[PDB]
């Protein structure tokens, strides 16, 4: 399985931005990989570990913001559609 | 424009 | 199923933020509902409707950034863990 963490943390104040980097570092230290600026994922090999992971996130939660933790299968994760921003009137790389 | 995905 | 669209778009310049609001407005116009900032979801009855939604997102994508589309069951979505920084429900 894959555990996907979506977080919506404030970045208004200097304390907000510090706490944002603290949570990001905790995720990295925990073996999560950045998918986007606010979305991190971790491979889970056994379901026993999954809720151990959720308990750790809860205990290490930032003081403000919303963190949501979704568990998906590896096939759902591997077939995620990736759409890359491109202008409609973009020039093509002539090599 | 004929998107394949 | 439930389709989850999470995006990571630049917000540095005023044009970036304008482009961010245009894509957000497009998602809302398509019937997506905000789950949190930069994360939107929509119920889909079958994968044909799913792939039409994704095709439309591709044709309406912003000039820069990453848009990702995840499809999960409604049961998987309902068991999402919700963690709030200030949880308590006190009324004034």
């Amino acid at each position: 399985m894959r555990v996907i963490v979506f977080f919506d943390l404030p970045v208004i104040t200097p304390e907000n931005r510090h706490n944002y980097s603290v949570f990001r570092k905790y995720l990295i230290k925990s073996g999560f990989i950045m998918q986007q600026k606010s979305v991190y994922s971790k491979l889970v090999l056994n379901l026993t570990n999954r809720d151990s992971i959720v308990k750790s996130i809860e205990k290490n939660k930032p003081p403000e913001g919303l963190v949501e933790v979704l568990t998906v299968t590896e096939k759902q994760y591997a077939k995620m559609e990736i759409i890359i921003g491109e202008s409609k009137t973009e020039y093509l790389n002539t090599d | 424009i004929e998107l394949s995905g």
